[PDB]
């Protein structure tokens, strides 16, 4: 519903697959009129960059390791393999007709 | 088992080009042949056996006694990593295997040591069970290997010509680049091919027996455009001639920024239709392949430039006009369309446009809920102007609340539809036609400029070839480039300097060789048409000349004159009469100088002179007869063509195209017709003068004069006298076939003219002047003659006092006359030019039909039968636009050379009238002194005269006087002149020396002795002193 | 795509005033889109207004837009301000870079 953002956690074992998920509360129109859900990587250093948006385009740079899903109000980040640079934080926000809230973010090691 | 000198070519290596027989012809082709006297490597077993390029065809030979060569390797790597072939004769059959053999380095041919095992086989045959020159033409074209033999006993390269004959076509599937030959455990020569023209030369039996390369040098060049092995003299043009371009120019502006596409194609937000935004791109380099190689597109259509040629041209500016349309409304992004978005939304110009591009929103723009953002007008009180936009919003009214609206409408773009209602992001660019200074451009590089010199060139998108050279054109700042009258670039400004260079055309005009008869020699020179002879000259030894020829150089016999230059002529600072002429007061001829063809200056005349004075006169003593030899053309052939069957001969699909022409096939063969009716009209109108038939006298010596050679022979099976039998001796179309033509008979036959032309000068010989004009008298040709004379101003007695002599010479005229016809080539030259230009015309037209005229065939059954209809209609009316066109052209040049033949009639016909039928008193119409008789003959296409002229010959000279003075009156001649001979003044006529006592009776008086200037005192004989 | 360009990091005391301005690779005339997010220390991303937009923030921050040349300004500076901002272009991929104003005693 207020977008919190599941635990910061996934596998940190090199090489494998992880998922990221979130939750809110309704079809997300955005100001333009579209769906949206965004997914954006802060990387432990100086900037964000985004990912994907209404779980199905994907932005230069991530097409081919990151894909998004989801169904009702739980949406998804699968990161096809973790390999090794995928660290970070990744947030899952609201960047609709909501006033561009977002979650806590979830937290990625590797080890 | 595998462990591991140049001779010249003669004119060897024709082959059969085709399958096709031919006989009794010289038939022209372009193939890979071995050139006539190329060069051709000896290699010998004696063992130079080592990889040979094959470079696309080999002429491969070989002298044998004992078997030594057996075969052959073809193939590239010549090991098992690529396809190879071997073909060996085993001494049982002929073997011929296509694989990736293990090959030998060292191989031969006992135990067969070829190859140890093969592997991925493409082809494998095996033939039949099986002092010497064998030779071989190994040719590559499309996979298939093509194998010509041919054999000669020998005793040794021997020189010669050897047909060779096909063999083979193997379907190997291999990229041969060279070979090594298979010898057992002798000599061989190779040679390599290429593609040019040769005349082949077919005997009566269809095999060839002579050929011509058409390559070789300019004389050779000749006997292909003339389609002869033999040339008889003068000036024959064969072709043009072209400098090539060395280095290529290609300058383009300092752009060094990359175009944002992304800007304008990957951009969040788009407008409305209604209300379309447009973005300049400038200053750039435009990679277009970006929205081309990759597909997003549904759409990618241009106009005007095809996609593929944007990154080789150069824009003043380019505008991308963008906006969001429904899938329905992309097709009316377009030139030439209307609807509501072409006609009130977004207009473009009917005229040429770049390029419109679009691709698929669904998943963008359209929303499950409807999105409703994007617009466009249904309203509006007109149409838009191209690129005009008009976003009012306020109230319609179409009558200038009910029926108040508003002009705006929506899109309801619904993700749950289909194609038509999707939405569509549509990019329109428009590229500005360099109308200013280039800002984009492709990704090319430039190079530096190359002048006085003939190169290749490109500058801001402007291409072609020529000279470049710095010019005083002052142009203004905002001016690229310059225009001649015609509409080509005359100058450029250069890009990167800012230079203005004018662009001169490279060197070129037509080619002529001038040529002495291949009788006498084959010695030519050649005369390049109207340029600098420095370039022609450089041209040549920096070979950069086409054509040119392999065998042929530049001596230092070069010179230049108006008319171009040649090389190969000597210049002589002489002078001769002109022989063959070259233009521009200079002329070639062959003479001694060993004999060389030279150019000289043309002689005018022999350099004489008269001595003037006021009181001479010279006056001939003696007098010579002469015959005239006069030839003209009267009629030429009488040629028919079928329209139809020469332009859809045997096809229904064809001619019921042809009908669609209407009175065109019908109007060809009414004004052939016509013309050939006028041939015997002009026959007719030349001979057909006579009044009644004359016959032919039992004597034909009249006073002396033989006229036997002139009149028929009764004891000869002939009708012709024996001049008329040589005149006839001395000078495709059906006379069916399958095209049409044929060559209709004359109405007046050879028997009635020969007829008329016998009782013609049979009359004249003793009807005196009458003959035609009225009833014939009847004169003894002595008299008659002695008329002729006294209508010069020759006194008649001169006739019979000199009866024997002018008899004589008549007589002997007769014989001299008869020698030079007999044994010379061009008395006749005259009526063998319209003989050979009806061949040529006929030919002409023939040579016609072979054209496809951009159709797949020539044969209107090569077309029918493998093709549908519908298609054939396609090929058939492109095949008979050209046919139609050759008749044409064939009736209208016909057309103008028969009106030169009746101007040439018409002259016969005055000429007949006034020179046979009666004494012509005209300056040189009837011979070149003074006329006295003549007599036609009959010749093929034409009328031979006779001219009988009176000449004076050795003069003497008198000293004259105007007048006498006699008892004070002036005495005037009334004839004749005065003359003083030995101590005594006579009086004489002009023409002929017969001095006569000055007297009473051939004199008169008028005035005095004080009026006349310039006389003298004399007597004055008077017949009444001695009756006195 | 479209890379942003922005001021770095200053140091105030608590008062005064402080500005940050940034700027877009781009031509010709693309609109809006230049809006601004807060990192503040420890949380997640805080939206600071799209172009010049206004919302659950105060009256400190101060929007303006040309290049895009995009302003945003910060009157009254106080202590809670850390990783104030970092530019996010809306074309295209869209894209961020940031700044930092520290306010300290
Ligand atoms: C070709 O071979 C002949 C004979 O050895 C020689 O005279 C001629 O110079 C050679 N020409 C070429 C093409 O090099
Ligand atoms: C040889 O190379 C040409 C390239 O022009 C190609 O078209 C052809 O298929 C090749 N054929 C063989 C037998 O390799
Ligand atoms: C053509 O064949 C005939 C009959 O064999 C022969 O007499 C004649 O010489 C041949 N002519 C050629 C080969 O030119
Ligand atoms: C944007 O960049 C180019 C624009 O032609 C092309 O790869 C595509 O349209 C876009 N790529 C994305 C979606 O990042
Ligand atoms: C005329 O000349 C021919 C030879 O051309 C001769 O045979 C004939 O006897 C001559 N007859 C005469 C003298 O009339």
């Amino acid at each position: 519903v207020v977008m919190t953002q599941s635990p910061l956690s996934l596998s940190v074992t090199p090489g494998q697959p992880a998922s990221i998920s979130c939750k809110s509360s309704q079809t997300l129109l955005h100001s333009d009129g579209q769906t949206s859900f965004y997914w954006y990587l802060q990387k432990p250093g100086q900037s964000p960059q985004l990912l994907i948006y209404d779980i199905s385009s994907r932005f230069s740079g991530v097409p081919d390791r990151f894909s998004g899903s989801g169904s009702g109000t739980d949406f998804t980040l699968k990161i096809s393999r973790v390999e090794a640079e995928d660290v970070g934080v990744y947030y899952c926000m609201q960047g609709t007709q909501f006033p561009w809230t977002f979650g806590q973010g979830t937290k990625v090691e590797i080890k | 088992r595998c462990t591991t000198t140049q001779h010249t070519s003669s004119m060897r290596g024709v082959y059969y080009p085709d399958e096709i027989f031919r006989s009794d012809t010289l038939y022209l082709t372009q193939d890979l042949f071995l050139p006539f006297y190329s060069n051709v490597t000896g290699f010998h077993t004696i063992f130079g056996n080592p990889v040979i390029p094959f470079k696309d065809g080999i002429y491969f030979a070989a002298t044998e006694k004992s078997n030594v060569v057996r075969g052959w390797v073809f193939g590239s790597t010549m090991n098992n990593k690529s396809q190879s072939v071997i073909i060996i004769n085993n001494s049982t059959n002929v073997v011929i295997r296509a694989c990736n053999f293990e090959l030998c380095d060292n191989p031969f041919f006992a135990h067969t040591m070829i190859f140890d095992n093969a592997f991925n086989c493409t082809f494998e045959y095996i033939s039949d069970a099986f002092k010497h020159l064998r030779e071989f033409v190994f040719k590559n074209k499309d996979g298939f290997l093509y194998v010509y033999k041919g054999y000669q006993p020998i005793d040794v390269l021997p020189s010669g010509f050897n047909t060779l004959k096909p063999i083979f076509k193997l379907p190997l599937g291999i990229n041969i680049t060279n070979f090594r030959a298979i010898l057992t455990a002798a000599a061989y020569f190779v040679g390599y091919l290429k593609p040019t023209t040769f005349m082949l030369k077919y005997d009566e039996n269809g095999t060839i027996t002579d050929a011509v390369d058409c390559s070789q040098n300019p004389l050779a060049e000749l006997k292909c455009s003339v389609k002869s092995f033999e040339i008889d003299k003068g000036i024959y043009q064969t072709s043009n001639f072209r400098v090539v371009p060395s280095g290529d120019v290609v300058r383009f502006p300092n752009i060094t920024n990359l175009c944002p596409f992304g800007e304008v194609f990957n951009a969040t937000k788009f407008p409305s239709v209604y209300a379309w935004e447009r973005k300049k791109i400038s200053n750039c380099v435009a990679d277009y392949s970006v929205l081309y190689n990759s597909t997003f597109f549904s759409t990618f259509k241009c106009y005007g430039v095809s996609a593929t040629k944007l990154n080789d041209l150069c824009f003043s500016n380019v505008y991308a006009d963008s906006f969001v349309v429904k899938g329905d409304d992309v097709r009316q992004i377009a030139p030439g369309q209307t609807g509501v978005i072409a006609d009130y939304n977004y207009k473009l110009p009917d005229d040429f446009m770049g390029c419109v591009l679009a691709w698929n929103t669904r998943n963008i723009d359209a929303t499950s809920t409807g999105n409703y953002n994007y617009k466009y007008r249904y309203l509006r009180h007109g149409k838009l102007r191209p690129f005009e936009r008009d976003i009012s919003n306020v109230p319609f009214s179409p009558d200038g609340a009910l029926n108040c609206y508003w002009p705006l409408n929506d899109y309801g773009f619904y993700t749950t539809t289909g194609i038509g209602y999707q939405p569509y992001r549509v990019v329109v660019l428009s590229f500005e036609l360099l109308n200013a200074p280039a800002t984009v451009c492709g990704p090319k590089l430039s190079t530096d400029l190359i002048k006085n010199q003939c190169v290749n060139f490109n500058f801001n998108g402007l291409t072609g070839t020529g000279v470049l050279t710095p010019s005083s054109k002052r142009f203004q700042p905002f001016q690229q480039f310059g225009r001649d009258v015609s509409d080509f670039t005359d100058s450029v400004r250069d890009p990167k300097t800012s230079e203005i260079l004018d662009i001169s055309p490279c060197s070129f005009g037509g080619v002529s060789v001038i040529t002495p008869g291949t009788n006498a020699s084959s010695e030519v020179a050649v005369l390049y048409q109207d340029v600098n002879c420095t370039d022609v000259s450089t041209a040549i030894h920096a070979d950069q000349l086409t054509p040119a020829w392999r065998i042929y150089s530049t001596g230092n016999n070069v010179f230049q004159t108006q008319a171009g230059c040649l090389i190969g002529a000597e210049h002589v600072d002489t002078s001769y009469e002109c022989d063959i002429p070259i233009g521009a007061g200079i002329c070639a001829s062959y003479h001694t100088v060993q004999k060389s063809i030279v150019a000289y200056t043309m002689s005018l005349g022999a350099d004489s002179s008269i001595a003037y004075s006021n009181n001479t006169i010279a006056i001939p003593t003696n007098f010579s007869i002469s015959i005239t030899t006069e030839v003209m053309p009267v009629s030429m052939a009488k040629t028919s063509v079928d329209c139809n069957m020469y332009i859809c001969g045997d096809s229904t699909e064809c001619a019921n195209l042809l009908l669609q022409y209407g009175s065109f096939c019908t109007q060809l063969n009414r004004a052939l017709s016509g013309i050939a009716a006028e041939q015997d009209r002009n026959t007719r109108e030349v001979f057909a003068q006579v009044k009644q038939m004359y016959k032919t006298p039992t004597l034909k010596y009249f006073g002396g004069f033989n006229f036997s050679q002139i009149l028929p022979d009764p004891l000869k099976p002939t009708k012709r006298s024996f001049i008329e039998d040589l005149l006839f001796n001395k000078v495709q179309y059906g006379e069916q076939k399958f095209n049409g033509l044929t060559v209709l008979p004359p109405l007046l036959t050879d028997d009635m003219i020969a007829a008329y032309t016998a009782a013609l000068v049979s009359g004249t010989a003793t009807a005196g002047w009458t003959f035609g004009a009225g009833a014939a008298l009847q004169i003894p040709f002595a008299m008659q003659m002695a008329y002729r004379f006294n209508g010069i101003g020759v006194t008649q007695n001169v006739l019979y006092e000199n009866q024997k002599q002018i008899a004589n010479q008549f007589n002997k005229a007769i014989s001299q006359i008869q020698e030079s016809l007999t044994t010379t080539s061009t008395a006749l030259g005259k009526l063998q030019d319209v003989v050979n230009q009806n061949a040529q015309a006929l030919n002409t037209l023939v040579k016609q039909l072979s054209s496809n005229f951009g159709a797949i065939s020539s044969v209107l059954n090569d077309i029918l039968s493998r093709l549908d209809k519908v298609e054939a209609e396609v090929q058939i009316d492109r095949l008979i636009t050209g046919r139609l066109q050759s008749l044409q052209t064939y009736v209208t040049q016909q057309l103008i050379r028969a009106a030169e033949i009746r101007a040439s009639a018409n002259l016969a016909a005055t000429k007949m009238s006034e020179c046979v039928l009666g004494q012509s008193k005209r300056v040189d119409f009837c011979g070149k002194g003074y006329h006295l008789m003549s007599f036609p003959q009959a010749a093929p296409h034409g009328v031979v005269f006779l001219h009988v002229t009176y000449v004076p010959s050795q003069e003497r000279n008198f000293t004259t006087a105007p007048a006498i003075c006699h008892e004070g009156k002036a005495y005037f001649p009334r004839e004749g002149v005065f003359v003083f001979n030995g101590t005594s003044w006579f009086i004489t006529q002009r023409n002929f020396f017969s001095p006569q006592i000055i007297t009473t009776d051939n004199t008169f008086v008028s005035g005095n002795c004080d009026v006349v200037i310039g006389i003298i005192n004399n007597t004055v004989y008077d017949p009444l002193q001695p009756e006195l | 795509q479209v890379q942003l360009v922005q001021s770095g990091s200053e140091l105030k005391k608590p008062g005064a005033s402080v500005t940050v301005s940034c700027k877009a690779s781009g031509y010709s005339f693309p609109t809006h889109a230049m809006n601004w997010v807060r990192q503040a220390p420890g949380q997640g991303l805080e939206w600071m207004g799209w172009i010049p937009t206004y919302a659950g923030f105060t009256g400190r921050f101060v929007f303006s837009l040309d290049v895009s040349t995009a302003y945003l300004q910060i009157s009254s500076l106080k202590a809670d301000d850390t990783a104030v901002y970092y530019c996010a272009r809306g074309h295209v991929l869209e894209w961020f870079q940031g700044t930092l104003v520290t306010v300290s005693s």
